[PDB]
């Protein structure tokens, strides 16, 4: 059971991310993958985030 | 798993409190949703995990959660909310559906 | 102003070849091992009445190394079944906290015995043979009781849990969600201190100590050989050397510190199965090294046969 | 912007067969759970099974276990469920709904976005 | 192999004497060495023993503490330095080697003294 | 120390004959005793060390044996060169204890 994303992080705002991604994943399912433009780093996005759902789901839908 | 759901109807007014109540047989991780389904159409899906609203549903419903106790309160009931409200879980593979609440006009 | 790229990942095309020839290899790993270490503890608890001093550290790491070979069936048939886990959550626990805390007291044994190597020529040479006897007990002792201490935290957490939509059963580690970052990158910290780095460290140093002990000296020397101490050192860098590199790669996906992208998921889980596969030598490799080779062995395993 | 459209009720006299077919249009097809519901006339709602469009992840209820089946064309962005056997207690109206399995790290995401306008299904030998 | 023992020579009561045993043919810090005795028509019996590795030594309850043993490596010697000798510490004293062969470490025998010195004869007047 | 009780005291056995000679222990000493011998007015040889491992260099005539703490040695053929005293010895524990010896003189 190995999969992109072990662990969330539920502290990202809007303000600080530049590129999101998603993941289709035959062990985990949809997974997030957000890159943080204050460090250039990368981190897995927990999908509770309100603005982080719905922004992925106008993304999807269109 | 088996999903009480009381009662099984409700008699309120405009702007009364309107409360509904589900218990789960088993542990559920916070993976429910509430439905509403007027009589003649698809239900609208009203709260997903436990408590976040869907996306456009009125800021009057709020569910909650206590262990395995899901509640659905519809603070100042309006005239279009009047429709049977419906309890899911999706913590395991197989889904189950609550009996469903129906709220009616109370008159005299 | 946020761009929502999107990545589906295809399945794993070619597993399955790779998850027989693993299979294929467990086998005779399970083999040979098993008669090697049930052989090794024969003669050593048989040895006793010809009159030889026979070590103890070479009887627990053969138990030790037995323990863990035991464990491959349960092995073999999880991994068939592309790592599935069609036992209960006891079994999975159980499997688990054997192989853990053999796998480790075999190489505490290991370190252990790289010490006792040299003390024996420079410190144990005017003890009384009960007074070491008693010291190697006591060390028995210790390394258990700190290899049951180590592998305990790990099998605390472990539990089986079936995906919500694949339908599929695994076993798994479910550490508290509002700290698991912290708890895995701690627990491969312990798995690479106490696992390769202190006790590959104390190995090499103290068998180059031997090493110049015995050329210092003319009997030993010409009695002794300087290439199975280095055959020692070496063979336990391409065990375990190659296991640890493929698994902190894994550790560094994790964290994000290297891009995601198909290729590295299946150049990491190829790495990390074949590498796994290899570091179990380990148990066919030990009795062939400490025991099958020195000429005493030999003779009385010749003797006790006939 | 996103229609779900359920095609193929109708009657079918016991021990029939039938196929409901569930064509989407306006969303990624490919990263979609389909689920099929049911509702019995006058009772409640009935999960009856679902689909991963793009693994195909299939699972049935207890009541439609070994009769009913369902399978996914992302190609032409629908989802068929195939009902055989259609036992008198079969009558309902079918509705085909939409899921984003998100992951959570203790479950998934189920709770089912956009329903379609559902399909009656009569199993019945009259006249 | 071969041990050396120098010394003896009648010493008088409540003396000091020293012995000295010097090896050759092996690296002395590789095994222990043993000082023996045998009174005159008498039975052998130990007095010393030495690792001149680490220093560890061991000794006899009838002379603990009236003798010390110590090695030097740079030469291969082992000494034994007597005081306050007594009237039955006369006998002909030993020099032995308990070996140790490194080859056989897991699977190993309890070695004797198989390498023995001739000996010197102290008296004690 | 630990005492060590080695009977007889003078074997009067006569050339090629069978002698047998014992050392008991008073606690357990795990396969530590070896025997030597002393010829008169020369420096003991190692013959037995371990509880029976013969040493390498003495002929095969002598054999040691053990049973829990009673030890034994034997000489099959006591061909003349063999007329000497037999030592007893254990180094399980400190400090190291011989035994009484055993004279073995012509008949
Ligand atoms: C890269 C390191 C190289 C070190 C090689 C030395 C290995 C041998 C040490 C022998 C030792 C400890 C034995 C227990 C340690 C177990 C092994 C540790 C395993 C580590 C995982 C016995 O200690 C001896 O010390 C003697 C006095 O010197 C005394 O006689 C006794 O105390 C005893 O014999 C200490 O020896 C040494 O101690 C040091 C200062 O203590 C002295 O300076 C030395 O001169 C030497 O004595
Ligand atoms: C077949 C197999 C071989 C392995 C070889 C080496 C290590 N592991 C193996 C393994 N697993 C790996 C998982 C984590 N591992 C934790 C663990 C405990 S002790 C330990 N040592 C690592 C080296 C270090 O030097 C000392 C400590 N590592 C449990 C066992 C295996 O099983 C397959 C897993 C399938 C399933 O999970 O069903
Ligand atoms: C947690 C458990 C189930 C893991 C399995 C560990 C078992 C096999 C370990 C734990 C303690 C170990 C024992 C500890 C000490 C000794 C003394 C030694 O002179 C012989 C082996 C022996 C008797 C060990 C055999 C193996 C042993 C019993
Ligand atoms: C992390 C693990 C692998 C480290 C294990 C280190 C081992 C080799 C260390 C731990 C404690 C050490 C022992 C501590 C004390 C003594 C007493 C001394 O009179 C002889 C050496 C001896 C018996 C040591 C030998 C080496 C030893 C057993
Ligand atoms: C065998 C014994 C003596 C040593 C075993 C190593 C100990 C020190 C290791 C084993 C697992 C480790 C823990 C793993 C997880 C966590 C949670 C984290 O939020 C704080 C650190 C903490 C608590 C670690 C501290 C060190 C730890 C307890
Ligand atoms: C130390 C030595 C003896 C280790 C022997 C095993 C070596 C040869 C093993 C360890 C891990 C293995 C690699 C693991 C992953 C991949 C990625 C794959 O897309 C091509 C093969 C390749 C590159 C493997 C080749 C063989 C490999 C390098
Ligand atoms: C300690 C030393 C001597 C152990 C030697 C064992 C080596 C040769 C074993 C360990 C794991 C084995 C590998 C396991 C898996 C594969 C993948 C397959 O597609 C080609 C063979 C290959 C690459 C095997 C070749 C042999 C192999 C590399
Ligand atoms: C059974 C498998 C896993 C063992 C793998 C290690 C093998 C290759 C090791 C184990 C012992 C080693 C031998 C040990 C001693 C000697 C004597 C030396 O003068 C030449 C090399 C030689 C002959 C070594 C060759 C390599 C060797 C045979």
């Amino acid at each position: 059971y190995r999969c992109p994303c072990r662990f969330f992080e539920s502290h990202v705002a809007r303000a600080n991310v530049k590129h999101l991604k998603i993941l289709n994943t035959p062990n985990c399912a949809l997974q997030i993958v957000a890159r943080l433009k204050n460090n250039n780093r990368q981190v897995c996005i927990d999908p509770k985030l309100k603005w982080i759902q719905e922004y992925l789901e106008k993304a999807l839908n269109k | 798993i088996q999903m009480t759901q009381s009662p099984s109807s409700l008699s309120a007014s405009v702007g009364d409190r309107v409360t509904i109540t589900c218990r789960a047989s088993q542990s559920v991780s916070s993976a429910v949703a509430w439905y509403q389904q007027k009589p003649g159409k698809a239900p609208k899906l009203l709260i997903y995990s436990a408590s976040s609203l869907y996306s456009g549903v009125p800021s009057r419903f709020s569910g909650s959660r206590s262990g395995t106790d899901f509640t659905l309160t519809i603070s100042s009931l309006q005239p279009e909310d009047f429709a049977t409200y419906y309890c899911q879980q999706y913590y395991y593979p197989l889904f189950t559906f609550g009996q469903g609440t129906k709220v009616e006009i109370k008159r005299t | 102003c946020i761009v929502v790229d999107t990545v589906m990942c295809p399945n794993m095309p070619n597993k399955s070849v790779l998850l027989y020839t693993l299979s294929f290899i467990y086998i005779f790993i399970f083999v040979i091992g098993m008669i090697a270490n049930s052989v090794v503890v024969w003669v050593n608890i048989q040895a006793k009445t010809t009159g030889y001093d026979t070590h103890c550290y070479i009887l627990n790491l053969a138990i030790a190394d037995l323990w863990v070979v035991l464990t491959i069936p349960v092995w073999v048939v999880s991994l068939v079944q592309h790592n599935q886990w069609p036992m209960g959550e006891l079994t999975c626990k159980v499997t688990h906290l054997i192989f853990s805390i053999n796998l480790f007291g075999s190489i505490f044994f290991l370190t252990c015995m790289s010490v006792d190597r040299y003390l024996s020529i420079t410190y144990f040479t005017n003890t009384p043979s009960s007074r070491k006897k008693m010291v190697r007990r006591v060390v028995c002792i210790l390394v258990w009781l700190l290899a049951f201490c180590v592998s305990l935290p790990d099998t605390y957490y472990l539990k089986t849990v079936t995906s919500a939509s694949n339908n599929e059963t695994y076993c798994r580690s479910f550490y508290p969600e509002h700290s698991i970052k912290e708890w895995l990158i701690g627990m491969e910290l312990v798995s690479v201190v106490l696992g390769f780095a202190v006790p590959f460290s104390i190995i090499a140093v103290f068998y180059f100590l031997l090493a110049r002990a015995i050329s210092a000296s003319s009997d030993q020397e010409k009695h002794s050989s300087r290439k199975i101490i280095f055959s020692y050192v070496v063979v336990f860098l391409v065990c375990w050397l190659p296991y640890h590199v493929a698994v902190l790669l894994d550790i560094f996906s994790i964290l994000h510190y290297i891009p995601f992208t198909c290729r590295l998921e299946h150049a990491l889980f190829t790495a990390l199965h074949v590498t796994q596969c290899l570091s179990l030598v380990h148990c066919c490799v030990n009795p062939v090294l400490y025991s099958f080779i020195n000429r005493n062995y030999r003779y009385e395993l010749m003797k006790a046969f006939i | 912007e996103v229609q779900l459209v359920e095609s193929g009720g109708g009657l079918v006299q016991p021990g029939g067969s039938l196929r409901l077919s569930c064509a989407a249009s306006g969303f990624n097809f490919s990263y979609s759970s389909i689920h099929w519901v049911r509702q019995a006339p006058g009772k409640g709602l009935e999960w009856v099974a679902y689909i991963y469009s793009s693994y195909g992840y299939t699972s049935y209820a207890d009541s439609v276990k070994g009769r009913f089946t369902i399978s996914a064309d992302t190609s032409k962005n629908t989802a068929y469920l195939q009902m055989n056997s259609l036992r008198a207690e079969d009558t309902a109206v079918y509705y085909c709904a939409r899921v984003y399995p998100w992951w959570y790290y203790k479950y998934y995401h189920g709770a089912l976005d956009y329903w379609g306008q559902g399909t009656l299904v009569t199993v019945s030998s009259a006249s």
